[PDB]
């Protein structure tokens, strides 16, 4: 029987390609609140 | 205007600068000219194929494909 | 000897990674090409470096050469 | 004496390292104006003028110990604001641009 | 079909503007870049311990040339000169005459390894599997002349490497 | 704690190389103190190891012999010291070692592998292998003008 | 006794610089999915020694003025070692009442080695590269001096060991993290470190070389030691001073390692862009924060003691 | 006398071969396999071979690609500015002897017409591993040097 390189019956599984840059961190408000909070404690 | 004689392969750039700004860029190439096109005229069509690997030598098999399609 | 190619001329191009790469290949009927002009996309791109670099600074010339994707194997041939 | 000794040691050692760096066995028997750019001159001059204002601010940690804090705070802020005005003037007169 | 890489409108509400202000002043995206290089610091490196470890190759690898024998010890090459004709670099030079027993054999078989482009056309062209590119790639020299192989050098390569060459041909000849 | 199991894994490599001296010997000869499974040894003394839990490319390695063909190779090892039968395995050209799939024997195959001989009196020197093409006339050996 | 003390500072500084080159190469390597030096001695521990010997037996390859060609490296290395003598670790070699001013004064002299070597290069293009480097260095001197003054308005004096007392309860990075951020970046730009390594950048677009390299890498360590003292004050126990030295060394090592981390992470600034970062961003904020830190102790009644 | 000269030679040889800083002339495709030798798999830096050195700080010139006539003067100029001891590694068929372009009107038939060459690395291109073998061969050549022993016997 002919035997050559072929994909598996049913094909291969899905391959990702789309950009995936997950969102992380806090909002600008929260970040500024943490920074101002640190300064106030430091000043005190 | 200061003249800078020098500023993938090797390139010679001759530039005219006005402070930080580039006013002229004159690329001087041919530092990797190897007369490939003339050499191909002394080769059979198969013997010429490996010359195309060595053109855009980052995209070897695409250069091969272009030549193969043409032939 | 190699295979004989019927006489004629073709311009054949592909979308290579660096742009349009083509050959103008002239056959005289024999087993050796009569003329093979190689159209390298970086050739025209580098010819446009002077135009693209107008009004920019020295360090930007590096970025512009990089954005053009230049290999001198195909530019110089 | 200690600081003089330290300085003499540091630079004396630096001299010696340069010496041997230039002379080791080798084993062989055989005033114009420099393409003057005005922008770099103005950076140096601007640094100088700001450096002189910094000289005036350096006493501030000691000045805060005064009982005349009303006067001292007003003059400290006045000096820094005038420094900011200097920067603002240079900025709006294209003195911080590197084009052209 | 096409897509736009860079055609988006920033949201101009106060929350979004303040988000961009925080990124500008607190360097958030720059810190996010520091996280990537930090995560690579703690990954196993990809380096192999050459020459104790070697990069993987395949039976098709085109390395140093060799001239092969039949099992009896007779040379396979019969001086047909097909390899010399196909060589894109003209790296091969052959002379032949009748041997003392009448066999058609070469008296010269040179490969200029500094002209050769290691393309493998010679071993494709050969009708008797005489000239092959073997698996060896660690044969750099101190002088140019050592890379100008004559027939004795190439026969010695074949005798030196035949054990590996035969096994590699055994693995790939059904693709040829 | 995990850091504990890592530390004992480091200690096992010392005893896995036959004590401190063997451990330091491999550290300085090969800059690698991993312990693998001995796949085999060739007639020159090179030993071949495998560990299939390592990533592809590091799963096979050779500890070169300290002496080959009259050359001291304790420090001066060379990739060309691997004989051809082990060359196929070490480069992953095949899966099975010559101890399991020995090469076919031929009377003309070198019984003694040679490493790179460049820069030595054994180096190859090129020459023309063909005989003289034109025979010159030899004058007679008796006077007769 | 004092000469022994000087040598127990000079010698370790040079050895620390030597092995920072190894640490830099290996840290960069692992962030690049590779190893860096690991053949020349175990884990590359002999690599700095091989490099050092190699450079010093290399051919020492005409100067436009011999006196300045030799002065520039002596100045660089001599000044670099001098910046260490007032550092409290926890006790300074020399206890200066104005140690902070001394470091500011000595660091301002370091730009002469750049200027003199550009003059001695005998090349129009090397002199221009030196002048560009000088303009960068003096530009970032401005914010460094103003940031330092702002911090000292919480400390009360120019004595470096007083920064230890000021941070007995809390690191100064908490009340002054906006200044810490600009201070840290300013040190990178001040030492021509990436992404501010424009001398090595713009340039490519033996013993004397080694000497300049040692001076620069000594300055890198010193600047991060200064940063640790300025913003991450270690607590001093007079009966166990080695406890201070261990904790303070770890902070300085980590700060130095973050210089390497940053080199591995970002592209380079354009020259005009790093000038705008200073004159249009850092300097405005530094000036505003200088006014703020003048007012804050007064308005909170938190003025520190003069002594 | 003999013992000191021999040990000192071993020391300077070890330092020079353990800290080989290359100037790479990336002329053509062979330069790509040189980049792969610097890449993580082979990591030439781990041998003390820094990625890219300045020509005036360099100890070995790697000619990685075709040397054209137009380029030949520039390559010689860089070689002459190198501080000694300096070595040259010729990489690939083009630099070794012209290679595929040996018969071209515009190509130098081997960089050894322009500069002396210490090591010839064959291949078109040599694999990154082949080039690394060549660099290690150069290290062994440096280990064989006896400069001080010969100096002592003058
Ligand atoms: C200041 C004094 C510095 C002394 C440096 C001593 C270097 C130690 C050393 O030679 O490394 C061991 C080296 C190791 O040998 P190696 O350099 O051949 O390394 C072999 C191991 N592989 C294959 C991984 C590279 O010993 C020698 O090379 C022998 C020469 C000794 C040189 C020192 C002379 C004193
Ligand atoms: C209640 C009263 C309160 C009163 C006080 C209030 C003050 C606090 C609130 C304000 C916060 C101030 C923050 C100060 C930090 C400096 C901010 C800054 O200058 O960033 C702007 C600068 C340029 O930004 P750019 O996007 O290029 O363009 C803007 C102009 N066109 O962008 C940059 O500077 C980028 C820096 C480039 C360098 C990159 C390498 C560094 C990345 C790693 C940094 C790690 C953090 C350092 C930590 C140091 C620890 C010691
Ligand atoms: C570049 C070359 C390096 C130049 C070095 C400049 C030296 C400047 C030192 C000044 C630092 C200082 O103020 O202290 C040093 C000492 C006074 O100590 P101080 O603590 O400040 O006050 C007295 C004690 N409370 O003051 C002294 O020890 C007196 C030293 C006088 C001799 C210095 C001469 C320098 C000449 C250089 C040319
Ligand atoms: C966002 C990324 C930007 C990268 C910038 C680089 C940042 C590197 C920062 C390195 C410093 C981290 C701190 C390392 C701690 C070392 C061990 C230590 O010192 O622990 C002690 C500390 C509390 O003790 P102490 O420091 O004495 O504080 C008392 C106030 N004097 O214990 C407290 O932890
Ligand atoms: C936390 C905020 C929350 C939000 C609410 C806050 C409300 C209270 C704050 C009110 C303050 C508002 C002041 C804002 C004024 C900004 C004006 C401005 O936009 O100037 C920008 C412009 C320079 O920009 P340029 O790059 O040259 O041109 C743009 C082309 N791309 O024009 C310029 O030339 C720049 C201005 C001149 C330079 C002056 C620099 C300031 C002085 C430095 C010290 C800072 C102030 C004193 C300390
Ligand atoms: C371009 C020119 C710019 C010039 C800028 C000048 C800005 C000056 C702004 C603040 C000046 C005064 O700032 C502050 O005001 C309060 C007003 O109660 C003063 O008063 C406060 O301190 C004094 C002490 O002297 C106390 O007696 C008083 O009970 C207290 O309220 C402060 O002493 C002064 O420090
Ligand atoms: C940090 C302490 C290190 C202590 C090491 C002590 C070792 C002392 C012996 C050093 C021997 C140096 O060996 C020698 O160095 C010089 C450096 O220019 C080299 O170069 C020298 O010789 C070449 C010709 O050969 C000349 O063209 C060149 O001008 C000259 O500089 C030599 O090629 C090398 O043979
Ligand atoms: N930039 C790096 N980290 N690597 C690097 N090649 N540094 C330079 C190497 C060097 C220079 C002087 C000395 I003294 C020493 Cl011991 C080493
Ligand atoms: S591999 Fe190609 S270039 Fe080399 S000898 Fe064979 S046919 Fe000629
Ligand atoms: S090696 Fe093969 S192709 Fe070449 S001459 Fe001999 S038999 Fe013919
Ligand atoms: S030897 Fe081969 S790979 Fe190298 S530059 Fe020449 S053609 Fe390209």
């Amino acid at each position: 029987k002919v035997k050559q390189d072929m994909p598996p019956v049913g094909g291969y599984g899905p391959i990702d390609y789309k950009r995936n840059l997950p969102r992380r961190g806090l909002s600008g408000y929260s970040m500024f609140a943490v920074g101002i909070g640190a300064l106030l404690f430091g000043y005190w | 205007n200061l003249t800078l004689n020098f500023g993938h392969g090797v390139l010679r750039l001759v530039m005219e600068l006005s402070g930080e700004m580039v006013r002229k860029c004159d690329p001087h190439i041919g530092l990797l000219h190897r007369g490939t096109e003339k050499l191909i005229e002394y080769k059979t069509y198969l013997q010429a194929l490996p010359y195309f690997d060595r053109l855009d030598y980052v995209s070897m098999m695409c250069n091969e494909q272009a030549y193969s399609l043409a032939v | 000897e190699g295979y004989q190619v019927p006489p004629g001329a073709t311009y054949t191009a592909i979308e290579a990674p660096k742009g349009e790469f083509g050959v103008y290949l002239v056959s005289d009927g024999s087993s050796r090409p009569y003329r093979c002009k190689i159209k390298a996309p970086g050739f025209a791109h580098l010819a446009g470096l002077d135009k693209m670099s107008k009004g920019h600074m020295l360090a930007d010339v590096v970025a512009i050469i990089g954005t053009q994707d230049i290999v001198f194997g195909e530019v110089d041939r | 004496m200690n600081l003089m000794l330290a300085l003499l040691t540091n630079f004396t050692l630096a001299t010696l390292l340069v010496i041997i760096a230039f002379w080791l066995p080798q084993l062989n028997v055989y005033s114009a104006r420099l393409p003057f750019s005005m922008k770099f001159f103005l950076v140096a001059i601007t640094f100088l003028l700001f450096d002189l204002e910094i000289a005036l601010l350096l006493p501030l940690p000691w000045a805060s110990q005064t009982a005349n804090l009303n006067t001292m705070l007003t003059m400290a802020l006045f000096l820094i604001i005038l420094l900011a005005v200097s920067l603002a003037y240079e900025w709006t007169q294209k003195g911080l641009e590197w084009t052209e | 079909t096409y897509k736009y890489v860079n055609l988006r409108e920033p949201s101009m509400d106060m929350k979004s503007v303040t988000d961009r202000a925080a990124q500008t002043l607190l360097w958030t995206e720059l810190i996010r870049g520091l996280g990537m290089t930090l995560s690579y610091l703690f990954r196993e490196p990809a380096t192999i311990n050459y020459p104790f470890e070697k990069g993987p190759l395949s039976p098709r690898f085109r390395g140093e040339h060799a001239l092969r024998r039949y099992p009896s010890g007779e040379e396979r090459c019969i001086a047909c000169k097909l390899c010399e004709a196909v060589c894109p670099a003209q790296a091969i030079t052959i002379e032949a005459e009748p041997r003392a027993d009448g066999s058609r054999r070469t008296t010269r078989y040179d490969i200029d390894m500094t002209k050769c482009i290691y393309c493998g056309f010679c071993q494709e062209a050969c009708p008797v599997d005489a000239i092959v590119e073997g698996p060896n790639f660690e044969f750099s020299t101190e002088t140019h002349e050592e890379l100008l192989y004559n027939k004795e050098k190439l026969l010695n390569n074949g005798d030196k490497w035949e054990a590996e060459i035969a096994a590699n041909i055994q693995a790939d000849y059904l693709y040829r | 704690m995990e850091l504990l199991q890592v530390l004992k894994r480091g200690l096992q490599q010392v005893s896995g190389h036959g004590g401190l001296r063997g451990y330091l010997r491999v550290l300085f000869r090969a800059n690698d103190v991993r312990v693998g499974t001995l796949v085999g040894e060739d007639k020159y003394g090179n030993k071949y190891y495998e560990d299939n839990k390592q990533f592809f490319g590091r799963h096979r390695w050779v500890i070169y012999t300290t002496e080959m063909n009259g050359k001291n190779t304790f420090w001066d090892v060379d990739g060309s010291m691997v004989p051809p039968e082990w060359h196929r395995w070490l480069h992953c050209m095949t899966d099975d070692p010559p101890t399991v799939k020995p090469p076919t024997a031929r009377k003309f195959i070198w019984t003694n592998h040679k490493f790179n001989l460049s820069g030595t009196p054994q180096q190859y020197v090129p020459y023309s292998t063909t005989r003289k093409k034109i025979q010159e006339w030899v004058p007679p050996s008796t006077p007769y003008k | 006794m004092f000469m022994i003390n000087i040598l127990m500072l000079i010698i370790p500084i040079l050895l620390a610089v030597a092995f920072l080159t190894l640490v830099e190469r290996k840290v960069l390597g692992y962030m690049q999915l590779r190893k860096g030096p690991n053949v020349v001695g175990p884990y590359g521990l002999l690599q700095p020694i091989a490099d050092a010997i190699k450079l010093f037996i290399k051919e020492p390859l005409a100067t436009s003025s011999a006196s300045m060609f030799i002065l520039a490296p002596i100045m660089a290395l001599g000044l670099a070692l001098t910046m260490w003598i007032p550092l409290p670790m926890p006790y300074p070699l020399i206890n200066m009442n104005l140690g902070v001013l001394f470091m500011l004064a000595m660091s301002s002299l370091a730009v002469y080695s750049i200027l003199w070597s550009g003059w001695a290069s005998n090349s129009k293009y090397a002199l221009i590269g030196a002048l560009r480097a000088v303009a960068q260095t003096i530009s970032y001197e401005v914010t460094l001096a103003i940031i330092l003054l702002s911090v000292l308005l919480m400390s009360g004096s120019f004595t470096l060991s007083t920064l230890i007392t000021t941070q007995e309860q809390m690191w100064l990075i908490l009340p002054a993290w906006p200044l810490a951020m600009m201070w840290f970046i300013s040190t990178l730009a001040e030492t021509n470190r990436a992404p501010f390594d424009l001398t090595e950048g713009e340039s490519e677009l033996a013993g004397p070389f080694a000497l300049f390299f040692m001076a620069e890498y000594a300055n890198i360590i010193m600047m991060n030691i200064f940063t640790a003292i300025l913003f991450l004050g270690t607590s001093h126990n007079p009966h166990m001073p080695e406890l201070y030295t261990i904790n303070f060394t770890i902070k300085s090592l980590l700060l130095t390692m973050s210089f390497l981390w940053i080199r591995a992470s970002y592209p380079r600034f354009r020259y005009d862009q790093l000038m705008h970062l200073l004159w249009k961003n850092f300097l405005p904020l530094t000036l505003a924060l200088c006014m703020w830190h003048v007012s804050l102790p007064i308005l909170t009644s938190g003025i520190p003691p003069q002594t | 006398g003999e013992y000191v000269v021999a040990k000192l030679d071993d020391l300077i040889n070890w330092a020079r071969r353990s800290s080989l800083w290359p100037m790479t002339f990336g002329l053509a495709c062979c330069a790509v396999e040189m980049m792969h030798m610097a890449a993580p798999r082979y990591d030439m830096d781990r041998f003390g071979v820094v990625f890219r050195a300045s020509p005036r700080q360099s100890d070995v010139m790697i000619v990685a690609g075709t040397l054209t006539n137009k380029m030949a003067p520039a390559l010689r100029k860089v070689y002459d500015q190198m501080p000694e001891p300096r070595y040259v590694v010729s990489m690939g068929s083009c630099a070794n002897g012209g290679g595929y372009y040996h018969y071209s009107y515009s190509v130098v038939r081997g960089c050894d017409r322009i500069v002396p060459v210490d090591i010839y690395v064959p291949g078109c291109p040599p694999t990154a591993e082949a080039l690394l073998y060549g660099i290690l061969q150069l290290q062994k050549k440096i280990k064989r040097e006896k400069r001080l022993r010969i100096w002592y016997r003058r």
